[PDB]
RNA sequence: AGAGGGCGUGAAACCGUUAAGAGGUAAACGGGUGGGGUCCGCGCAGUCCGCCCGGAGGAUUCAACCCGGCGGCGCGGUCC
RNA sequence: GCCGGGCGUGGAAUGCGAGUGCCUAGUGGGCCACUUUUGGUAAGCAGAACUGGCGCUGCGGGAUGAACCGAACGCCGGGU
RNA sequence: CCCAUACCCGGCCGUCGCUGGCAGUCGGCAGAGCGAGAAAGAGAGGGACGCUACGCCGCGACGAGUAGGAGGGC
């Protein structure tokens, strides 16, 4: 936590460094995809096929 | 990488991606910038104009350091000080007004590109353009030189 | 009293001889292997009637049946009795293969163990 | 977490073999040894593996409980089951499908006991 | 020739970049494991022990 | 024997990025699925503006989007831009802001940050608005790089403002001939 | 990272011992190969000798 | 010694020999079949897999309970 | 030249998604034919116009053939 | 009446297009649909396979090539 830091407490050892920062918070889309938000906001599976 | 190069792919083909007909020669239209006033005169009117003669004064002897003269905008002089010195005049009540040493910063012109915020400042600096003093003195502050 | 696959398909190939390189019977610097001929002139090349064939993508297997022995099976190199436990979940579709360098007293340990597994070996009878 | 840390072993791990036009992986807890996002056992916080049994005769299920996640020590419980083969059948079939613990792999894991059940058969 | 472009210079905030990617990686118990590493039975994996 | 030209039946455009970024790799992954089981338009737009090239999706700057955020039937509504948040130096109060970038500098952060403001992250936009509802989508200047001043039709031509290559500029670098009425001719 | 878990320091033993660390912010750094495939592949061409 | 004193490995061109086949439009080649060898298929009485029925067995034997252990989830509508 | 307000039966047929910006290789010896055509006694000659060919192109036909007639090519079965 | 690599029909390969479809594997916290010619609501007071998403799947149309250009090479 000094060579580096947290992201609200720059390094101490570096001359102005701190950590770099996230380009998407929740990582994990699964726990994302099936959420009460996203499942409201969907158009049904279109999924039964149709072959020639 | 070799191995992303071009010359991988040409491998097997017989000129090597310069044509058959026109082979790859040492020199067709001759070695550096030549054929200015000559067969590449298109080239030189189609895209450096300018390229061929004289204009001005052959100024002999020039040393960089006696015309060198740093020009700072007004739009980003408060940057040059602390934001602890921009919000500190707006809450002042007895109208002092912060100076901004300019050159200290490292410029030595001011100019006034674009709005100022309201409050006074007393710029030290060396060297004011016109439009750069009235908008200074519009939102009232001073243009004292230094140097 | 073999080990069958899945599902036995016909296989049909669009062409079973394979491509020689063009030239490569008059000479024996001309290898067989196959080479696209890029000469200006070439009869090859430009497809003339009662020549060599020149290979295509028109000549693809089908992708039902691409890389599928006789056997009806696919094959996979395997090199020692741990690289087996892989295929004991697709029996029915992917035989194995011992590779070439491994001894024979590690040979008659794979192929017992192929044989637990039940999974086909496609040579089994090696330097024993 | 589960989706980044797969795109980082998607192509790079000392798991994943690759030839003969086929792709594996060889991980612990991989039942069909697929190199597919559902399969892994590193990836996910809850999976399921069936192994042949350390004597030769049975199978041990490991799960993986949800408390210790960077604990690798604790994480995988390990249980042995020596009983015939519609019960072991059942008993594995109702640790996924009467817990909720990834009831995408009930069929998948039910393969994978049988098929060890009958290498552990006695050979003709 | 000897004066081929031997040596590479990277920018000073992605030394340091790669540094944190780095060292995070060998907090999941997952990448580490597909690094090789038989870990299977270490108790914790950002392992700390004693200043002794 | 059908009579068509094979010229341009391969449409050039980006199906996925080029960029191996994962976190940029997971939101694409995100946003495919929201581009297609919405019909909404807004995730089509940010699904196609997330293939594209860093020089075709620009800084924008602070004070850009202070001046459209002003704009009135506004004030209320999320910016969403696909580039990056510059902070500007030359702007110096700060409306309250609501904001999604994929990333924001340093600076920019602390001075929306510290007026109040909320900074959010494209998988939080699609958490809080799936199919846009409310939002602005902007983008930076897309032709202010320096390299378009050298575009258009060449120079040394009739009214033909641009930008030539020259490796330093002075009085003796394209002043001459093309240039002065004196020397030749002029365009 | 709502939160920063407790990493416990270890003993010499094998045992562990009361003291437990925050969980330093580097370890929840971006996980990115991408910058340390580009790094790794350009330091390691700085310890390189020349021939000719 | 199939490492025999320029001797590790011992390719091709080329040559000798043996074995097989052919042979008046130079040879060689493409496509298509046919014949003949070559070895291989370890070919030669040809499928296993569930499920239920029928007939002969053998186990320590099912369900439901009792005690111990481990695990999962908890909207405990609001546990500490 | 500005504002402001009002009028869609989208004001011929047919067909087709368009616009736009960078970077850019090769080429810059051509040749043939219907028709028009200049020089020449004429030429498989020299020089042009328009369109299509050949070059960069196999295929069926003209016995043969860079250009003629038909028709343009992934690998195959049937029909025409 | 004869036959081309042309046309029709069918198979297979590939490219291109639909910037096509699929995170819905939502299971005794269950109830199996979104092929429907018509701008919008099955709204509340014990159970195969799959989905290396850089994956898988379905439709159409298309396929000559020197110089040259690019893409992919398990």
């Amino acid at each position: 936590d000094d060579l580096y830091g947290t992201w609200r407490k720059a390094a101490s050892l570096k001359s102005n460094y701190n950590l770099p920062m996230h380009k998407m918070l929740n990582t994990d889309l699964s726990r994302i995809l099936k959420s009460p938000e996203i499942q409201r906001a969907l158009r049904a599976p279109r999924k039964k096929i149709h072959r020639r | 990488p070799s191995r992303l190069r071009k010359t991988r792919k040409l491998r097997g083909h017989v000129s090597h991606g310069h044509g058959r007909i026109g082979k790859h020669r040492k020199h067709p239209g001759g070695r550096g910038n030549a054929g200015g006033m000559h067969h590449h005169r298109i080239n030189f009117d189609k895209y450096h104009p300018g390229y061929f003669g004289k204009v001005g004064m052959r100024h002999y002897h020039l040393k960089r350091n006696q015309s060198f003269c740093p020009t700072v905008n007004l739009d980003k002089l408060w940057t040059l000080v602390s934001e602890q010195t921009r919000v500190n005049a707006a809450k002042n009540k007895t109208g002092a007004a912060p100076i901004i040493d300019v050159v200290r910063s490292g410029y030595y012109k001011v100019l006034g590109k674009g709005k100022l915020p309201k409050q006074p400042v007393i710029v030290k600096a060396k060297f004011f353009s016109r439009r750069a003093e009235e908008k200074i003195k519009g939102v009232g502050g001073a243009c004292v030189l230094v140097a | 009293a073999a080990l069958r696959p899945l599902v036995k398909p016909k296989i049909v190939k669009k062409r079973t001889k394979k491509f020689i390189r063009h030239q490569s019977d008059r000479y024996v610097k001309i290898k067989r292997n196959w080479r696209k001929p890029r000469g200006i002139d070439n009869r090859v090349r430009r497809r003339f009637k009662g020549q060599i064939l020149m290979p295509n993508i028109g000549y693809g297997s089908n992708k039902k049946t691409k890389h599928m022995l006789p056997s009806g099976f696919r094959k996979f190199l395997v090199h020692n009795v741990k690289e087996l436990e892989v295929l004991l979940m697709c029996n029915k579709s992917y035989c194995a293969e011992i590779a070439h360098n491994v001894s024979s007293k590690n040979r008659k340990a794979i192929v017992e163990r192929a044989a637990q597994l039940a999974i086909r070996v496609t040579n089994p009878n090696a330097r024993l | 977490s589960a989706h980044l840390q797969w795109m980082v072993v998607r192509n790079c791990s000392s798991f994943l073999i690759k030839r003969n036009k086929q792709t594996y992986s060889t991980e612990p807890n991989n039942l069909k040894a697929r190199n597919s996002f559902r399969y892994n056992g590193l990836i996910h916080r809850k999976t399921v593996g069936v192994e042949p049994a350390a004597d030769g005769k049975g199978v041990v299920v490991v799960m993986k409980r949800r408390s210790g996640q960077r604990k690798p020590a604790t994480s995988y419980v390990r249980t042995t089951i020596n009983k015939n083969a519609r019960a072991t059948l059942s008993s594995i079939r109702h640790m996924i499908r009467k817990n909720k613990y990834h009831p995408d792999l009930r069929m998948a894991a039910i393969r994978r006991a049988s098929a060890i059940l009958r290498s552990q058969k006695p050979v003709m | 020739k000897t004066w081929r472009r031997w040596h590479r210079r990277v920018n000073t905030t992605q030394k340091r970049y790669a540094i944190c990617s780095a060292l995070a990686a060998s907090a999941l118990p997952a990448l580490v494991m597909s690094k090789g590493h038989r870990i299977e039975e270490v108790p914790e994996l950002p392992l700390v022990v004693e200043d002794k | 024997g059908v009579d068509i030209r094979h010229n341009k039946d391969r449409k050039v455009r980006r199906k996925e990025p080029k960029s191996q970024d994962i976190y940029l790799r997971l939101l694409v992954k995100l946003y495919r699925f929201l581009a297609r089981r919405t019909n909404s338009t807004f995730n089509q737009v940010v699904l196609k503006r997330l293939f594209m090239s860093r020089t075709n999706r620009p800084p924008l700057s602070l004070s850009r989007m202070i001046r459209k955020m002003k704009l009135p039937g506004r004030e209320n509504k999320t910016a969403v831009v696909v580039g990056t948040v510059t902070d500007d130096v030359r702007v110096q109060e700060v409306p309250k802001l609501k904001v999604c970038a994929l990333r924001v500098t340093s600076r920019a952060r602390s001075r929306i940050l510290k007026a109040g403001g909320k900074i959010l992250t494209f998988d939080q936009l699609a958490l809080d608005s799936p199919k846009g509802r409310g939002t602005v989508l902007l983008s930076g200047p897309r032709k202010g790089r320096e390299v378009y001043r050298h575009f258009g039709k060449a120079p040394g031509t009739p009214h033909s403002h641009t930008k030539p290559y020259v490796r330093s500029k002075g009085r003796k670098f394209e002043r001459a001939r093309g240039r002065r009425a004196s020397r030749g001719y002029k365009n | 990272a709502c939160a920063r878990p407790l990493i416990s320091v270890y003993s010499e033993k094998g045992e562990s011992s009361g003291k437990n660390v925050t969980l330093p912010a580097v370890f929840k750094a971006p996980i990115r190969p991408d910058i340390v495939n580009f790094v790794h592949t350009n330091l390691r061409k700085n310890n390189r000798q020349p021939y000719a």
